């Protein structure tokens, strides 16, 4: 019936969560652990404001935020209905922050596109052109040495990171880096 | 919501296990926390989420259960075990607590170590004279106490007060007073604690004589 | 680490009212509840009710009448207060902390309430020294009289606390509307009387802190 969904910010100080569609008051519960197999009503809760954005959606601010408690949380609708309760465990819907001080370096004697910035990357570069023509290239690891057809053209590079077991969300792309030779 | 505990008392030995139960009236699901309550001191818990260890709780205690029916077990009795043990449920309102199994422990039995005091200077300048006998660290909690003045047996003006178990070696011990007033006891001049306890056929005699610098 | 700390009156008329103060920290009062507890002399703990982290109260009806939670986050302090109290409500009054929606983690001290219409009296504290140091097992046994103090409760220390394993700390009894107690503490014979010895009465409920050193007969 109404769906509520969470993402935490990359400083782990908050979760943020939004829904969209009588009055309306989310409520949640807050488990000394985590999530059971099922998500349920339970009588000891408590109340969130949450605010209606220029996009339709409520948006609700949990800060802090416990990271490894499970928050399930419902519609209260006015005799008094709930919806569908879901539950999450904040520290599994981080946004990570974007990897910073980005450097892209060719080294001419070596022939090679140099990178630099538990977690997996994404890299992307290309011909700094217009709407710029990317490649991809993926790392498991700090930096990356790729090749690339043209040693005196200048790149645009971006890296954006996610967590190394593939729970959470991505990262932003980075701001671009410019390489120099 | 109630909470039953059955078992008002319970009695182990050191190295046995024990079962603690408590019963809901209705589904509680697994909202259920075991505290232990020792003598003279607040409630600390040992288990939340019916059966998930509290920081610092040795493994030796466990919980089981779900719905209505709970159960803390403790494995390997310990002297420090000695406590009061209740459950609190914390799925609804208002939040109910089990009225407490109290936990005693046996031991082999243990003779008192005896001692007598006249009273204070302090006490006897108020106007008052109270004469006490410490009886520590005996096991069991029976025992027998009579007070001699000139030999002559007084039990009028005697107050006893028992500790709890001793949370290392679980005796107990006794303090027994006997209150005069000053004009009495300053008549008399031998006064006598003397316990009578299972250990002993013999009574254990603590004595001594007014005098004055 | 996280602690709570209340602090009470001891006394209560009848008719008059209760207010107590938790003191906490190591935590914050918007992250997690703190609810109030109760725990008469015999008889099984009874919630009173909680103050949520958002700040929402919940009481247990059997007291909402007459009771009201509230808190100064900035001061880490949550209050209670309990109207028109009677005999009945003599208990052991503690805070708790919550962790989430789930269980209670840690306790307070507790402070005791007697409701009476009794006066407090501070007690007598009187050294108990033996006829003389003379010694059994290499041991010598003083001790501490507590005696017409109301109400409950004295606390008893030796040497500040520096003197813990052997001391004895018997129950108080009733000898006509006030309480006495007393207090034994053993030592090696090689220390006292050639060391101090001194135990140490508090009695908050008449804000008394009483030091009486043990001294020997001899002339
Ligand atoms: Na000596």
């Amino acid at each position: 019936n109404i769906n509520i969904s969470c993402e935490t910010d990359g400083y782990l100080t908050k979760m943020t969560c939004r829904w969209s569609t009588s009055t309306l008051q989310l409520r949640y519960h807050r488990s000394s652990l985590y999530c059971s197999d099922i998500p349920s009503i339970h009588p000891i809760s408590e109340p969130k404001d949450c605010y209606l954005q220029s996009d339709g959606f409520y948006e609700c601010i949990f800060q802090p935020i416990f990271l490894l408690s499970g928050y399930t949380m419902w519609i209260r609708i006015n005799g008094s209905l709930d919806s569908p309760p879901t539950c999450v465990l904040p520290d599994s819907v981080v946004k990570p922050l974007p990897p910073s001080s980005v450097k892209a370096e060719i080294t001419i004697n070596i022939g090679l596109l140099k990178i630099s910035w538990n977690l997996q990357f994404q890299i992307r570069y290309g011909l700094s052109g217009k709407e710029v023509q990317w490649k991809m290239y993926e790392v498991y690891d700090k930096s990356v040495s790729l090749p690339v057809p043209d040693l005196c053209a200048v790149y645009a590079v971006q890296v954006r990171c996610k967590r190394l077991d593939g729970l959470g969300y991505w990262s932003n792309w980075s701001n671009p880096a410019y390489t120099v030779v | 919501i109630v909470m039953t505990q059955s078992p008002k008392f319970m009695s182990t030995s050191i190295g046995d296990r024990v079962n603690i139960t408590c019963k809901a009236t209705q589904n509680v699901r697994t909202a259920v926390t075991w505290y232990q309550q020792k003598p003279g001191q607040s409630p600390q818990a040992l288990i939340f989420l019916a059966s998930n260890r509290h920081t610092g709780v040795p493994a030796r205690f466990t919980g089981s259960g779900s719905g209505t029916d709970f159960t803390l077990t403790i494995n390997n009795v310990k002297s420090e075990d000695l406590a009061d043990y209740f459950c609190l449920q914390h799925w609804n309102y208002p939040l109910t607590f089990g009225s407490g199994t109290k936990l005693e422990i046996k031991r082999a039995d243990a003779a008192p170590t005896v001692s007598i005091f006249p009273p204070s200077s302090e006490q006897l300048t108020s106007g008052g004279a109270s004469v006490v006998c410490f009886l520590n660290n005996f096991y069991p909690k029976d025992i027998n106490v009579k007070w001699k003045i000139d030999g002559s047996e007084r039990q009028n003006g005697v107050l006893n007060s028992w500790t709890d178990q001793d949370s290392k070696d679980s005796t107990y011990s006794m303090s027994s007073t006997l209150t005069l007033t000053k004009d009495e006891y300053e008549r008399h001049n031998s006064y006598t604690c003397e316990a009578t306890h299972k250990t002993s056929t013999s009574p254990i005699v603590k004595s001594f004589n007014r005098n004055e610098c | 680490e996280v602690k709570l700390l209340e602090s009470g009156p001891g006394l209560v008329a009848p008719s008059e009212s209760l207010s107590i103060t938790c003191t906490i920290s190591g935590f914050s009062l918007t992250d997690d509840g703190v609810s109030w507890i109760r725990q008469p002399p015999g008889k099984g703990l009874e919630w009173l009710g909680v103050i949520w982290g958002g700040g929402s109260t919940y009481f247990n009806s059997l007291f909402k009448s007459r009771l009201s939670i509230t808190r100064d986050n900035s001061k880490s302090q949550v209050f209670l207060e309990m109207d028109s109290l009677q005999t009945d409500d003599t208990a052991m009054y503690y805070c708790a902390k919550h962790d989430g929606h789930e269980t209670m983690d840690y306790w307070g001290q507790g402070t005791s309430v007697t409701v009476s219409s009794s006066k407090t009296t501070p007690p007598s504290v009187y050294p108990l020294a033996p006829g003389s140091a003379a010694q059994t097992n290499s041991m010598v046994t003083l001790g501490c009289l507590v005696k017409g103090y109301f109400p409950e409760p004295v606390t008893v220390t030796w040497n500040s606390g520096s003197l813990s394993s052997g001391v004895h700390t018997f129950p108080a009894v009733l000898q006509s509307d006030l309480y006495t107690l007393s207090s034994s503490v053993t030592v090696p014979s090689s220390t006292w009387p050639s060391e101090t010895v001194t135990c140490n009465v508090a009695h908050p409920a008449s804000s008394t802190k009483v030091d009486k050193k043990i001294v020997p007969r001899d002339c």
